[PDB]
């Protein structure tokens, strides 16, 4: 519910990725498709957790493609509260 | 696209000669030793 | 997908039938009209028939064009040694070149030689009037395979049996009788 | 089609965005059964109840008259698997239909029966939850109404 | 072939082209309109339009 | 993985095919010093780690050892191939990483004469040796470092061949020859050029062996492993042997064809007691290893009505249906090779695939 | 294993490629456990890999082992140097596939290495070659 | 000739300038050589502008030699001007140039779209340079005085000496 | 599950086989 956050996250992801770009010498997008940043380093990527490809267009995608968001995989506080109460009562 | 030889090596001269780099693991150069 | 090879396009073509096989020569008659005119007419005059190759330097040149076979002979169609002709676009970078032998400047006779390899020291010295076509190239090289006797002379020198002019760029050449 | 649905849904925050992403793609309509079958399975199979996957099934109904039908069907399709599904996912379902039925996407119920004759102890729990959720919204009085006219 | 006027230092060091390309506007436009047509037709018609290699 | 120093520097190698590309917006293509690698733009860390990979002239060592290996291979086959002699040219020292021109690595001198066919791919099959004849024959070995954009070896091979043959700068003793390109980066190998009887199988086998064998390549591969600090989890490796299936999935689309169940019959007894045979619905089995794609052709009994004996018809119809299936297939999916369970199928397929001459037909020493 | 092979003598020769194939593939695996062990296996199998005159195998072990000298785990590296040692005692000086000009200065910096086995085998090998 | 004279004037015998104006080094350089051999932007800018003109002129020369064709030549010229950033490297030394590059890319879109309208396809052959050619001339109009001032100083330092005072 | 699934991906034997076989 905070748009200002979403903006801040987007620009900040773009700043750290832009910095890693600086790290080698290029800013050239064709030389850093998201597969390098978002590959879990098990396969040799950087394993970057990315919340900023969400929608105005937040960030670029090479193809149509997609990226998953952290927020979708975390259970909301409200639900975990109700769940807590029910789980404890049932436990007793 | 025309091709230009890169002939400059990146070998660290301190480590190539002596075998010890003062910069340690942080060295910007090759650390490959003693080739001709 | 670009690999460039720069050379001006040739004009004229002459076939040499030798004991070493056929040799196709593409001539530059834009760059060397004088020596190519001389060569074409001397071929049409049967002047090169049964003329040996009297000088072979391994990996350098193989030399021929002397009717006497001694190497000091031969004459042009002009009644005198004619002028040398040079170009920055014609160089010796390779074997497969057909050039004019001389003892000096403006000395050009009827003698000519094939390049067995690179000669960078003959640059701006001998005129390059032609090149041997790739398909026939090996045959040229077989001219250079001999047991060589004293003074760079093969024991069994290869010969030019006949001559055919396949394409004549010159309109006005009249062979002498 | 089944894979594209998942990726579009896992990608999108909100429940609104997935429908937009999904409708936008303009995938073939008849499949508008199985797709929705996809959503009901995809989250319910997913580990714990989440508000998002239940909303999506419903909106997808209001946009086209068929989508509603597609759902009510899929609720029927449960009878066969009322026993069969394992005793977690009933915890996702009972509520999960609770939230379509509190918000009006009731009488479709009637098909469901109480008998020792045939009810799956599965099904027993399924319906059990379904009420212990829907109640918690309507608050057992509005539920008094909805039943009394049901 | 276009011939141009040239000033070259008596030494051979440098050649300058001493000229401004003035054109009659409606003529110029017409001529490149003509070229538009021609180039388009040529592209349509050649089976394979081989292009030069650089340098 | 390895469970202000290298780890950064390592991260570059792992993506180096992507980081460095033959297609970029703007760049000045540079050749690394003694190697054949082309950097686009200046990446210091990439440069460094690559220079680790190739050191003490490892590139030259690779080219050399490959050439030598071939030299020995032909030194064994002198008689079967009617070769008078085999000479390795003592190699111009810089020829390995010189990309503008190439000398000849090996010269095969024939005992009598060789009928030579038109230039085709190493993976090609159908050729006509009636094209020409010659004696001298040359072999050239090309090493390139691939990338993401062009890893394709074959187009590269035929390209360099056409160029070096049609250029006046490159020196070859005979127009008849072949060019072998091996991409180190992707460990790929292909060839394009002229052929003579017996040469194609020998070269295929020799390359397939070397790619598994040559110590130099193993030094390269190991250095890559160390620079990447990759280490395998499982000992003994999966069941690799020399078996052709590991290299068989590869890039090349390749199929397995099984006709055994195409012709099936059921027997029942009449009132005379004579056992009578009624054929039943058959099917053609076609499978793709890499995609798991199963083409199952259901052959109805309507095919079996009136024609003579059923077995040979099962065979020839089988080859037919395979041919038409490949016909309806897009070119990008077409098989580079077709392997057969029952060697009896080799004859009809070879006929019915004439419309697609580059498809290899191989029988299985491996029952499946 | 060593006793088995040295006892079999050259009856073992047909079995080498299987051996050393296993030796390299294991020579990777997962590091700290088995590297040292496969290395030592080489060390004790040196003479057998020599007298039967398989030279390619000596090329293999020579440069392959040469490459691991940058290994950061000491308990491995020690076994590596040991293997090199045993390889030196079979094939001679001037025939070393990693010519000593390469090898020795590559050894020189390692002497800082603290942990024991490295220092042991290292100093030993510097001793064999220096002598 | 100018650029070689500069190179020799400073005794940089380990550099090599080829004919399409690529400045290369003969051998791997020593530290000291690397210091001394750097050229600044003035020299490199000049070099790259010359490279551009050599591309152009060469194109005409091949037309005159009868190696090419009028239509092919026209297409080549359009190519050259649209692709300066990938044939030259001018930008390296002046990044502002990107402003011309973008113009050329846009005009190539524009013209190519209209030109390839009907039967005509995506193929290589469109000549219609006039636009791209303009753009480089505007560039040159401005950059000229800059290079005069910068090369002027370069020459003056070379001949007069780097000023001692650093006053 | 390469390193997760087991200490060894492969062990052979028919011991269990010829025991449970009967
Ligand atoms: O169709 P073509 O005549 O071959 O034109 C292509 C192509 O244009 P289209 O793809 O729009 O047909 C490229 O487009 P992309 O591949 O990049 O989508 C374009 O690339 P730009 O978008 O960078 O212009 C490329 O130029 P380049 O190969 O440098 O990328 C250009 O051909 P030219 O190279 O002939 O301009
Ligand atoms: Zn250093």
């Amino acid at each position: 519910n905070t748009q200002e956050l979403l903006d801040l996250l987007v620009k900040c992801e773009n700043k750290i990725q832009t910095r890693i770009k600086i790290g080698l010498n290029s800013k050239m997008p064709s030389r850093f498709p998201p597969v390098v940043f978002y590959t879990p380093k098990e396969l040799g990527g950087l394993g970057m957790l990315s919340m900023g490809h969400v929608l105005r267009s937040g960030m670029s995608h090479e193809e149509d493609q997609l990226i998953p968001n952290l927020y979708r995989y975390i259970q909301p506080w409200e639900s975990e509260f109700i769940d807590s109460q029910r789980v404890w009562a049932e436990y007793a | 696209a025309t091709v230009r030889w890169d002939y400059q090596p990146d070998i660290c001269k301190d480590y190539k000669e002596t075998g010890f780099c003062g910069f340690g693991d942080s060295c910007k150069f090759l650390h490959d030793r003693s080739d001709y | 997908s670009n690999i460039y090879i720069q050379e001006p396009p040739t004009n004229g073509k002459v076939l040499l039938k030798t004991t070493a096989g056929d040799i196709d020569i593409e001539l530059w008659s834009k760059e060397a009209p004088k020596a190519c005119r001389n060569f074409i007419q001397l071929c049409l005059e049967a002047y090169y028939d049964n003329t040996i190759f009297h000088r072979v330097v391994p990996g350098f040149i193989v030399q021929g064009g002397d009717p006497t076979g001694t190497g000091s002979g031969g004459e042009s169609i002009y009644g005198a040694p004619f002028k040398d002709e040079f170009h920055s676009r014609l160089r010796f970078n390779r074997r497969g070149l057909v050039a004019m032998a001389n003892a000096g400047s403006h000395d050009n006779g009827s003698q000519f030689f094939f390049t067995l390899g690179r000669a960078d020291e003959l640059n701006n010295k001998h005129t390059i009037f032609g090149k041997v076509t790739g398909d026939t190239v090996y045959n040229m090289l077989r001219l250079s395979e001999v047991d060589i006797d004293d003074d760079e002379r093969p024991h069994n020198p290869h010969k030019i049996k006949s001559c055919e002019v396949l394409f004549n760029p010159f309109d006005d050449i009249i062979p002498r009788e | 089609f089944r894979r594209t649905i998942y990726l579009a849904i896992q990608s999108s925050l909100d429940f609104e965005e997935c429908a937009h992403k999904l409708l936008k793609m303009e995938f073939p309509e008849s499949q508008t059964k199985e797709l929705c079958n996809m959503i009901l399975d995809c989250c319910a199979q997913q580990r714990t109840y989440e508000k998002f996957f239940g909303l999506l099934a419903g909106r997808f109904c209001m946009l086209k008259k068929e989508y509603m039908e597609s759902f009510e069907g899929i609720f029927k399709e449960q009878y066969d698997t009322i026993h069969r599904l394992e005793t977690n996912k009933l915890r996702n379902v009972a509520k999960m239909f609770a939230h379509l039925l509190y918000t009006d996407s009731w009488s479709v119920l009637e098909c469901i029966k109480l008998s020792e004759e045939t009810t799956t102890s599965s099904s027993r729990i399924f319906v059990k939850i379904f009420f212990q959720e829907l109640c918690e919204y309507m608050g057992l009085p509005k539920l008094n109404a909805r039943l009394k006219d049901e | 072939i276009r011939d141009v006027p040239v000033l070259y230092h008596i030494t051979g060091a440098i050649s300058f082209v001493n000229e401004i390309p003035w054109v009659i506007e409606p003529v110029y436009i017409s001529q490149w309109g003509s070229m538009w047509i021609m180039m388009r037709r040529e592209k349509r018609d050649r089976r394979h339009f081989k292009r030069m290699r650089f340098p | 993985w390895e469970k202000n120093q290298i780890p950064n520097r390592r991260f570059t190698l792992w993506w180096s095919p992507t980081i460095n590309r033959a297609n970029v917006y703007v760049g000045f293509q540079v050749q690394l010093d003694l190697t054949g690698i082309f950097m686009h733009g200046k990446i210091p860390t990439l440069k460094i780690s690559l220079i680790q990979i190739f050191r003490a002239h490892l590139w030259q060592k690779i080219h050399e050892s490959i050439v030598m290996d071939l030299c020995q291979v032909f030194d064994q086959e002198l008689d079967a191939l009617e070769i008078e002699t085999v000479q390795k040219e003592t190699i111009h020292p810089r020829k390995s990483y010189k990309m503008n021109s190439s000398c000849a690595d090996i010269l095969l001198f024939a005992s009598y004469k060789w009928n030579v066919s038109r230039p085709s791919l190493l993976a090609d099959s159908k050729d006509v040796m009636d094209s020409t004849t010659t004696q001298k024959y040359w072999i050239d070995i090309q090493l390139r470092w691939g990338d993401y954009d062009s890893h394709d070896i074959e187009r590269y091979a035929r390209a360099k061949f056409l160029d070096y043959t049609t250029d006046n700068m490159s020196i070859y003793p005979s127009p008849t020859g072949v060019l072998i390109a091996i991409d180190l980066a992707y460990n790929l190998h292909s060839a394009y050029g002229n052929w003579f009887p017996g040469s194609k199988p020998l070269i295929q086998q020799a390359m397939a062996k070397i790619m598994k064998a040559n110590p130099a390549l193993y030094v390269l591969r190991e250095r890559i492993r160390k620079g990447l600090q990759l280490y395998s989890s499982e000992p003994t490796e999966p069941y690799l042997s020399s078996q052709n299936y590991g290299e068989l999935f590869s890039n090349q689309i390749i199929w397995f064809v099984d006709d055994t169940n195409v012709y099936r019959v059921t027997i029942h007894k009449t009132f005379e007691g004579n056992l009578t045979t009624k054929p039943i619905n058959g099917a053609i089995f076609i499978f793709n290893p890499r995609t798991g794609q199963l083409f199952l052709k259901i052959i109805h009994t309507s095919v079996w009505a009136g024609q003579k004996r059923l077995g040979q018809l099962a065979k020839w119809k089988t080859a037919e249906e395979v041919a038409a299936l490949i016909r309806s297939l897009p070119v990008e999916e077409q098989p580079k090779q077709i392997i057969v369970t029952r060697k009896g199928m080799l004859d009809p397929l070879e006929v019915h695939l004439l419309d697609f001459p580059n498809i290899v037909i191989k029988g299985s020493e491996l029952q499946l | 294993f060593g006793t088995v092979v040295n006892a079999l003598g050259k009856r073992v020769k047909p079995y080498l490629p299987q051996i050393c194939g296993t030796v390299l593939w294991r020579l990777n695996n997962k590091s700290a456990k088995v590297r040292q062990q496969a290395a030592d296996l080489i060390s004790r199998t040196a003479v057998v890999m020599k007298t039967c005159q398989e030279e390619k195998l000596m090329g293999h072990l020579g440069v392959v082992l040469y490459e691991y000298l940058g290994e950061e785990y000491p308990e491995v590296l020690g076994s590596i140097l040991g293997a090199l040692k045993a390889i030196v005692n079979v094939i001679g000086m001037h025939k070393m596939t990693p010519p000593i000009k390469d090898l020795l200065p590559r050894l020189t910096p390692i002497l800082k290495n603290r942990h024991e086995k490295v220092q042991e085998n290292c100093i030993d090998l510097v001793g064999r070659i220096a002598d | 000739n100018m650029l070689n004279l500069l190179i020799h004037r400073k005794n940089l015998n380990y550099l090599h300038l080829d004919y399409n104006f690529n400045l290369k080094p003969v051998k791997t350089l020593t530290t000291k050589e690397r210091k001394k051999s750097r050229f600044g932007n003035a020299f490199h800018l000049c070099r790259e502008v010359l490279r551009l003109t050599k591309l152009v002129v060469d194109s005409h020369v091949q037309y005159r030699l009868g190696n090419v064709d009028a239509f092919q030549l026209a297409d080549g010229l359009q190519y050259i001007f649209a692709h300066v950033g990938q044939l030259t490297g001018m930008y390296r030394y002046k990044y502002k140039l990107m402003r011309q590059i973008r113009m050329c890319k846009d005009l190539k879109h524009l013209i190519y779209y209209r030109f390839n309208t009907g039967p005509v396809g995506k193929g290589p052959g469109c000549g219609f340079w006039a636009a791209g050619w303009r753009v480089w001339l505007f560039f040159m109009r401005g950059i000229t005085p800059l290079l005069e001032r910068w090369l002027g100083n370069l020459l003056a330092r070379q001949f007069e000496g780097r000023h001692s005072k650093g006053v | 599950g390469g390193k997760d699934m087991a200490q060894s991906i492969y062990r052979p034997s028919k011991n269990l086989d010829k025991d449970m076989y009967g």
